[PDB]
């Protein structure tokens, strides 16, 4: 890990892929499969 | 990192995991 490796952190933190996760799942509660068509 | 070089010459630097104390400044993670 330090004969010149390195590693590099993703972009999206597991916060912020957590919050997108839970805006799919209360799209797919609250409006059915509308949300992925159009407004939900 | 830049914008376009057609819209500014203003440049931004990022050392890649290196702490700010060991190099306006900026810790990120
Ligand atoms: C950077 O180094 C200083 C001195 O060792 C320390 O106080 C600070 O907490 C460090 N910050 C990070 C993000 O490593």
């Amino acid at each position: 890990k330090f004969n010149g490796l390195t590693v590099l952190p993703p972009l999206l933190t597991d916060e912020m892929i957590a919050q997108y996760t839970s805006a799919l799942l209360a799209g797919t509660i609250t409006s059915g499969w509308t949300f992925g068509a159009g407004a939900a | 990192i830049t914008p376009g070089t057609n819209t500014s010459n203003q440049v931004a630097v990022l050392y890649q995991g290196v702490n700010c104390t060991e190099v306006n400044v900026f810790q990120t993670r």
